């Protein structure tokens, strides 16, 4: 699951929403530990 | 092509770091590996680093020196730190065997020209004793120290009311907590911090202190003598 | 706004040893580094010592080099300050304060073929952040 | 670990056991939450 939030840095009115500033947990190289990674996901690749 | 082009040579003070780099092409840099030379006057040739292909390991002759690569870019970065007086020589980057065969001793082919690396060479804060101004005016407080405490580290401000516990007002000279209004402002310049207070009232009568924090050096943390504010 | 309790002060002769105890509640003691501030009556504040959240990084003063000891015990939520080689200049009020960075967890324990269970923290980053926002009543230490 | 339960409804006595509830946790599409699901398993496919 993605605890995503909506990006508002140097944004333009035409590109409202779209990019989303997602944060999710992820297995590290050891298969015993969770990181907390973040990424950018367009609104066409994430659903609610 | 095959020849190697190096860059990053220069003069370094004892106790610093460098970013030696070298790049090459020649449609044949997939069979070779790239390492580095070291030739000081009066001595023979040694080796400093060899980024072995087929293992990705960054072998080096000393702990400080480290070789590195980045993506498919045909550039290799030799990072050196904690330099000392002996590390003044002619650093050349050359090509070693596919699996970093015998180095620190070999003399390879397809070598570069080589750059030049030469190495050679209790603080207490000062504050005014006291300040005074009419109510509603603007007051300025100066905290002057050294380069290590104020110049190289952030400064925090504290207010101690008479017969009361101290309170944080300014942290890293540009932010304030929720409970403190915007009437206080802070700035830094060189090794001196300046605190500006506007709309001074009777309730602001307290003793102000400037301090610095850093774990790197023990001289870095230092609390100011203190400034007394009296409202007429 | 959390409560701060300080105790362990008293009147001692020069060269003696004393222990100062600071208590923590309504907040996570493990999540904040400790500092000690000395202030004589009528003079300015003076930093004394600092310890991180884990206690690995210990930092002291030029006036108290090699004679003050600071430790923390997160299990009992207590701060220990050990005094050695007291001098008549040490008569002052000692203030107990905490940090602000609110250290988080870099890693948590996992279970691959599950990955959904809530498991305790494994690795963490924090400490340092020598800014104090909450100051307790403190303790009075007299040397004579 | 299947938590299995003796089936008993409109059964012809002799066919005791055999069919069974077996309720167990199960990974869903999301790899962070587990759905509690149930199924019917024959006695030949489950061992205590
Ligand atoms: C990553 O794992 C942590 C493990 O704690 C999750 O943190 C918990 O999140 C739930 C809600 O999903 C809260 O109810 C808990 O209080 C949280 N626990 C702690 C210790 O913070 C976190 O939600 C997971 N996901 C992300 C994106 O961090
Ligand atoms: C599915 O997994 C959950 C994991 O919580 C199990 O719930 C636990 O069940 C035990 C059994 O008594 C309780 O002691 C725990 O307190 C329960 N956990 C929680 C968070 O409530 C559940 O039993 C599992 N289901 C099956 C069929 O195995
Ligand atoms: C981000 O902004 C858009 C613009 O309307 C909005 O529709 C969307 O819901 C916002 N995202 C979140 C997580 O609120
Ligand atoms: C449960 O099933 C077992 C078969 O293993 C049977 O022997 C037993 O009588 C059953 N009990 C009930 C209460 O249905």
């Amino acid at each position: 699951t993605l605890q995503c939030t909506n990006v508002t840095n140097n944004i333009t009115d035409d590109m409202r929403g779209e990019l989303k500033n997602c944060s999710f947990n992820m297995t590290t190289e050891l298969r015993d530990k969770k990181q907390k990674v973040y990424s950018l996901f367009y609104r066409l690749d994430v659903v609610q | 092509q095959v020849q190697l082009q190096e860059s990053g040579g220069g003069l370094v003070q004892p106790g610093g770091s460098l970013r030696l780099s070298c790049v090459a092409s020649g449609f044949d840099l997939e069979n070779y590996s790239i390492g580095w030379f070291r030739q000081a006057p009066g001595k023979a040739r040694e080796g400093v680093a060899c980024l072995s292909k087929n293992s990705g390991i960054g072998h080096s002759v000393k702990g400080r020196f480290t070789i590195s690569r980045d993506g498919d870019s045909n550039t290799w970065f030799l990072q050196m730190g904690a330099l000392e007086a002996e590390d003044t020589a002619v650093y050349t980057c050359a090509t070693y065997n596919r699996a970093c065969a015998n180095y620190v001793t070999i003399w390879p082919e397809f070598r570069g020209q080589g750059t030049q690396v030469t190495v050679s060479s209790q603080s207490v804060l000062t504050q005014p004793p006291s300040v005074s101004a009419a109510p509603g005016q603007k007051v300025t407080i100066s905290c002057s120290g050294n380069t290590s405490n104020i110049g190289n580290n952030f400064v925090s401000w504290y207010q101690q009311r008479p017969g009361r516990a101290p309170q944080l007002l300014i942290y890293e000279t540009d932010k304030r907590p929720s409970g403190i209004p915007d009437r206080f402002s802070a700035s830094k310049s060189g090794t001196s911090g300046t605190l500006a207070i506007t709309g001074l009232q009777t309730g602001d009568e307290a003793d102000y202190y400037c301090a610095t924090w850093a774990a790197s050096l023990s001289s870095a943390r230092v609390f100011g003598t203190g400034t007394q504010v009296i409202v007429l | 706004q959390v409560q701060l309790v300080e105790s362990g002060g008293g009147v001692v002769q020069p060269g003696t040893s004393l222990r100062l105890s600071c208590a923590a509640s309504q907040f996570r003691f493990d999540g904040y580094g400790m500092h000690w501030v000395r202030q004589a009556p009528g003079k300015g504040l003076e930093w004394v010592a600092s310890i991180s959240h884990d206690g690995i990084k210990k930092y002291h003063a030029e006036k108290v080099w090699g004679r003050f000891t600071i430790s923390r015990d997160n299990s009992k939520n207590t701060l220990y300050l050990q005094m050695n080689s007291l001098r008549p200049e040490d008569t002052a009020l000692y203030y107990c304060a905490k940090d602000l960075r609110e250290d988080e967890c870099e890693e948590w324990w996992s279970d691959y073929y599950d990955f959904g269970a809530q498991l305790p923290c494994a690795k963490s980053r924090g400490g340092l952040v020598g800014i104090a926002d909450n100051w307790g009543q403190g303790t009075m230490v007299t040397v004579s």
